[PDB]
């Protein structure tokens, strides 16, 4: 039980030093495979791919079955994976899916491999290259990117859609001013919408090949018509998510510390069994104060708007410092201060009379 | 290769520009947010 | 139905006093002090305007029918329980000790009765050396 | 009355999964017929565009026109487009130009090329290009897209101008440098100052075909003199728009909840009623307070005032949460205070004595 | 236009109650007193700061026949009372119901008296069903 | 003295719709002589360069001189550009400046071209197109770029300073490693240091032309090692600008409004009077209060620290809102307040006992 | 002593007008010594390598190890470096390792090339290129830029990852549709995996060269399918990097000016000798109130929370202004003045009676 | 420069008027109270955190001398009133009027005495029909 | 080690003064005023949020030896305090004056005693013409 959850906190979660070295060393060793899998297509370094490439191979996938069993069985430290159950959802979620499929196609390939073998060196080429993906464990890049493309998506919705809708026009108007053009070596240059389609693609991204530029001066009229609004389109994605990093990055220096939290996430509990305690009529809730059937009935009332409140501020403790922060903290301040000073005037009229 | 001389010149001067402000980024770093002004330190000397 | 928003009615009609239709924050004051909890004037401020949609600043008799009506097992409220459980578990893996809920649930926050925590822990699956799994302590509450 | 409002709410501004089904069917449908109407451009599949390009563009005129039938007539739950001119005012927005447009360009094409045939085929491309610019219902893409461009518009018109000025001025001067150099191929490269404004759009937006490269070096002097210059001002407008759209992202997540506004806007509109109930002598509004001929003029000036102050906080209460909220409140609440420490001051001398 | 502005100097008059030539704070609440309005100070501060441009604090004559001069029938004045129905507006189609808009005008914000919404209600075309069309009720008090 | 204020304000610093027809006309027209004397640089249209390039030019030169005469007369109105001194100073501000070249380069130009005609020519294409530079009425367009370019100064120092540093180095490198490599063509590729620094420039800046590409792989290696780093060293400028004017324009909408710095203003210019007033003993400055030798030594601190404070809180009544603002007026207010509860404290007590 | 912090404070941290013409003096001549010494690659001025590139690279070396030799002893001034062990520190930072390394580089250059002579000639132009890049003193460019990208380096992993990690993914299915396709000179295009990978290194930067262009339309599917993604991936690190530079610039413009940071720098030096004081019992810091073996361990716990608090608050001082000094700083006076008042209270009553 | 620092030394112990050898808020209070200013005490902390550079509340002796040793004829407090006068300069030509000005200085900000301001005026260039040029009144003020 | 954390549970009893074992900021106040410091409320409240972990606003057993266990002798605590003299350091080469020292300590902040300012100097290397090395003076307070 506790050397379950010592290796499952050493193959998932990394800390340490001791564990850098294992995931970099086994990153090391992959990439090492694949550069020396990947230089066999130079024709100079093609006699390396016939020894190496199969008897290293059954040793890889050897260690990443093993990995994977030794990974999947100490799951069962966390408490949400336990049970069958608990390792089928394991074994469902997508890095798990790929381990799974790189393991599988590798023990496919070499059963298959071993008795054509040109297929079987360019599937086990395959595999080299989406073993590498997997490196990332908790998935902390993938989750990062999609939660800055998730709160900005209809600004990277508008200028796509915009983008794209400039795209098909302007291809359509170059294929039509440019279907007869003749190039310089004799070859008709646009010759279909794919065609003019493929210059777009090459135009509005800034690439420019330059193997297909239009011949005719409607075209090149339509062409700088096109590229000079719709290259922005195009580089706006970049601008918008690169600015949304750095102001998410600005945002986490300021922040709610871990403590201010603490007290607040326990008036959660507490207040939510309070709730769970109300329908119960003799439990012990009800000697908080110390004759009923109708405090009973206010009583509940005043339990589940605490809860709210309680949830409320649960949900504030967690947020960076903000405006509406010192805007309610100064209405609760002034409220009370008001209403101590009216305390006050009210002792000191009929303390003394007039 | 008639005029070529003239081009290593240009990028030459763009980065002669580019470190002349360096410097003029060091020389004239006043950082003028203390409590001794050398008018202030002339008054301390009095 | 409509025998629980008679119900409803007479726990409204509890409150109100008059012929207002409205639960001011005096309203309320007085019916926390005739229970004997003697709460600030910015906690009553707190409990009202987490309820109202109008934003006057006052309880009508929908708005007091509508947060009585819906459950608490939801998909919002359940998370934020089981994650206000994640804040006092050592090691993450979903397991809280006993005697450390004892002393969190009687200390932080608003102080709970020893009574009442020795009714919360038998509830909870104690088995196992003092360890106790919270995410049916979080079922237990939100879907009953 | 109930069923041309649930028409027109199921056209117009939708929700629901049946009316995404609805929209996403109708665009795939359109989009369907532009891929099978493109690809006889190719010469491989020229044989399709005599048989499916008429009969299944008459059918989906057909479908266009009676969708623009219906939700013209449902227009009618809306208060504004009510009546004959109720219903041209709605003729007259811009996506249903763009709809009518191309229903009757549609209508006309099919009664011409019906009895050449080139030129027809033509027409029916560009409809089915045009025809997918009006799924956009409602204009929230352009809107989103003209609101950020309004706002940074004199920042987006000043890199414009350097930025053109600075390609006039370099052109001239790299054709200058260049007329009379002679390619590799043979041909004389910049032959007029047209040529030369292509090679300067080319350049300073960074796609760089190379069909046209200076040759001489006071030409690529002047060329690389201009281009470390001027790329900048051609890339400055994404970066503009781009953190535009992050800081109004940003921006939006501070925000005065919707309850906030519900009671100043009610203040809004009774405040006015009262300034148009002051002008009447006999209305009931002169009765709150419970003879004349100089109160009334008083009142007038002091419900015109209310009416400011209510017009003033109806306008605090839609914008985000800002700094000068919490200085307004501030001022406010320390007013308030030190007006009531006065009044406790002012009663306990004289309640007293010295 | 003299005469008007005579009529104007005399209302100011009204205010100033002394040879300064100012409204200020106190002489303002004073009137609102004796109407009997009981304002508080804050308030009379912000019906002031709304008025005044050289920012000093007081309402001098021209600031002050300034507000009295312009007419609410404007483009800005107008589109802020037709988007603040809009908030009152379930459907968004343009048109309120009468029970609602009397519900609304006499609980939220300001209490407007029942006698009043008697007269505000008639004024505008309640014939349909009990629906109204607001922006005629726009055009009847901006216009006017 | 009425006219002269109001042909100034007519023909700089625009306001109105006739001026906006007035300035806009004169900027159509001197662009249409710039296209008709641009289009006799193609070889069809070199026919309209005789008649109308001269007794057109003419006629605009006329106009330009009349209007620079007619401006710098009419500049009097200003209280800084009066007498000779005062014309001499409004002579020498930039735009008049270019304004005089123009005027004074087409009369010279005109002298010489009417008795070779090529140059002629020439030196009018660029009076053209030197002509629009002076539109700019204001410099509101640089001086926008000049603030943001200014306050960014330091880290556009940096990139920079990186960029060209790398572009040294790595066009030295490549210049080693394809000094000897033969094109496909025959060519020595890359044959001195000039051209290899063409090459680093091309490349960094994304243009790629593609008229030079190094051949073998250790060139290719050291460019890709290159470019990958040193292609954002050269595009953070449009990152850093774009960035900076995106958040002045975020800024500028939080804003001190103009009323504010009215009682200020007006607070310094007394109090500085004050100052002035100290030193002439027998001024009437020293009858506020209602006997001398020591008081005025005081009264002359006591003046020059309230210059001081009205002069930092005319300077804090010009920029936006911030939260050191928030932060002055709770340390006054609170300050104040308890000054207050301090002195009922000190009242209550003694006027009791205790 | 003086003499030698005056040197040191003008060869290193330079101040004045004098001293920005002596370090830009001697830029400006070691960078005319690089463009001399750079110009005879051309095969016209390959004359000027013999003369000037020996007898004026020794003297440039004598005066480069004569600064390094001065400023090496003019850094004792400071408190740092002192002795021998204190030198040896200033000679191990950078910028001075770079300096020895030209120094000592030039030296042997100098003695072999005096006795082949083109690696000699090589050698001096690499290290009159490397010898510019000490003229940075301070490491105030490379600082700046190392700052910002620390504080970025989650997103500036996270696009990097997956922009490579496209990169070698589709490298590889470009090269396996492509591997096959013959260009119209005749030649295979791409050959092998390098190849493919040159390709992909040329089109994500979007430098776009044209000499590698993919044939076949899997291929154009393929390329479209990844520019299209990946250019913005390798585009977003100007983009976080820019706005990251533009929000330090506007963070640094709100700043707790310096007298802010006076009273609680000295409160901190204060309070942690009073922590150094309590450990010997005979000090005179058990002095200020005015026995023993209990109050003094009280003492220590009192001045070791008083020097936790000290601490804490000269940390508050260095940082700019921010939204949590708004809450604390209320948090403190809300605090004090509801202490003011119960006191208040806790007097009236007890005064009076009731 | 030694006569001048004495008598600077002596003005110094006017507010001193004990051995501290610094002036507090209320030393300075005491002072501004005895010629009848009566300044609230955020003033006298606004007079004093503009003058001293320690930090730490109070004025020194150097810090007193420093603010009395500078001149006014300087490019920052010299442009910074030519910026002022500019918000009272109806169209902008470098020119305001006499009626204007005399009006501006009695009412807004410190109200400024009129025979004061009678003064203010006759310095100033005054013919032209009320005109007045006030970049000569801010190089009258500034440079002497 | 546990004769060590018996006198500081000693430490803890002379704060606590009842069977509560917490330090609430009154139990600290009483026994700062026994001393006769005189604290704000203020100041016992941030005394007490430097020290505690659970956020709750009072000082349990573990948190206060916790803090009376870590040495002084860090990498944060020493450059904070070598960088605070960097402030009183003119001319930046890592040397105070004798009698520029003496005046900071016994005027800028907390008011340190001049027979402890007496005690302060001598201990650090004073020859030199009145500079003093201030690194060491460093040294010997924290790795001491
Ligand atoms: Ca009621
Ligand atoms: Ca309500
Ligand atoms: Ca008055
Ligand atoms: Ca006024
Ligand atoms: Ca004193
Ligand atoms: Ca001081
Ligand atoms: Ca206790
Ligand atoms: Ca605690």
């Amino acid at each position: 039980t506790h050397v379950q959850g010592r290796v499952y906190n050493f193959l998932e979660r990394p800390t340490g030093w001791k564990c850098f070295v294992y995931h970099f060393a086994v990153f090391l060793i992959v990439l090492v495979c694949l550069i020396f899998s990947v230089l066999s297509t130079i024709e100079q370094y093609a006699a390396l791919a016939t020894g190496t490439l199969f008897w290293m191979e059954i040793v890889l996938v050897v260690f990443f079955g093993t990995e994977y069993v030794v990974r999947l069985w100490s799951a069962g430290c966390r408490s949400k994976y336990v049970g069958l159950w608990g390792r089928l959802r394991f074994a469902r979620k997508p890095i798990s899916i790929i381990d799974l499929i790189v393991v599988v196609a590798s023990m496919v390939v070499l059963c298959v491999g071993s008795k054509f073998a040109t297929s079987a060196i360019r599937g086990i080429r395959f595999l080299q290259i989406l073993r590498m993906l997997h490196v990332d464990r908790q998935g902390g890049t993938w989750r990062l990117l999609g939660s800055v493309v998730f709160i900005h998506r209809q600004e990277l919705i508008t200028t796509l859609y915009i983008g794209f809708l400039g795209l098909i026009f302007s291809s359509y108007f170059v294929y039509l001013a440019e279907k007869d053009a003749v190039n310089e070596s004799g070859r008709v240059e646009f010759g279909s919408y794919a065609d003019a389609l493929w210059w777009g693609v090459v135009t509005v991204t800034t690439i420019g090949y330059g193997d297909k530029v239009p011949q005719t001066w409607v075209g090149k009229t339509i062409a700088s018509c096109f590229s000079v609004f719709a290259i922005s389109f195009f580089a706006l994605p970049a601008g918008i998510l690169g600015s949304g990093f750095a102001l998410k990055v600005q945002q986490k220096q300021r922040q709610k510390h871990f403590n201010r939290q603490i007290p607040a996430a326990a008036s959660l509990i507490q207040t939510a069994w309070r709730c769970y305690a109300a329908e119960n009529p003799d439990s012990s809730t009800w000697k908080i104060y110390i004759l009923r059937e109708h405090h009973r009935a206010t009583i509940k009332v005043i339990r589940r708007m605490q809860y709210f409140v309680a949830k409320k501020k649960f949900q504030q403790a967690r947020k960076p410092y903000d405006v509406r922060d010192v805007i309610e903290q100064y209405s609760q301040g002034h409220l009370n201060l008001m209403v101590r000073i009216k305390e006050l005037q009210r002792r000191l009229d009929q303390s003394i009379g007039k | 290769d008639d005029n070529s001389y003239m081009y290593i010149l240009f990028v030459m001067f763009l980065f002669a520009v580019t470190v002349g402000s360096l410097i003029l980024g060091y020389t004239r770093s006043r950082k003028v947010d203390k409590r001794s002004d050398p008018y202030h330190v002339y008054i301390k000397n009095r | 139905t409509e025998e629980q928003i008679a119900e409803f009615k007479e726990a409204f009609s509890l409150f109100d006093k008059d012929g207002d239709g409205t639960i001011t924050t005096k309203e309320l004051g007085t019916v926390m002090r005739s229970l004997g909890q003697n709460p600030t004037e910015a906690e009553l401020q707190d409990m009202i305007n987490e309820v109202d949609a109008d934003g006057n600043g006052t309880i009508d008799f929908p708005e007091f029918l509508t947060m009585m009506a819906r459950k608490m097992k939801d998909t919002d409220s359940e998370e934020e329980i089981r994650e206000a459980f994640r804040v006092f578990d050592k090691d993450g893996n979903g397991y809280i000790s006993a005697a450390e809920l004892r002393h969190v649930m009687t200390n932080l926050g608003e102080k709970l009765t020893d009574e009442e925590v020795d009714e919360m822990i038998r509830e909870a699956d104690i088995d196992g050396d003092g360890q106790v799994n919270y995410e049916e302590f979080v079922q237990m509450m939100t879907a009953k």
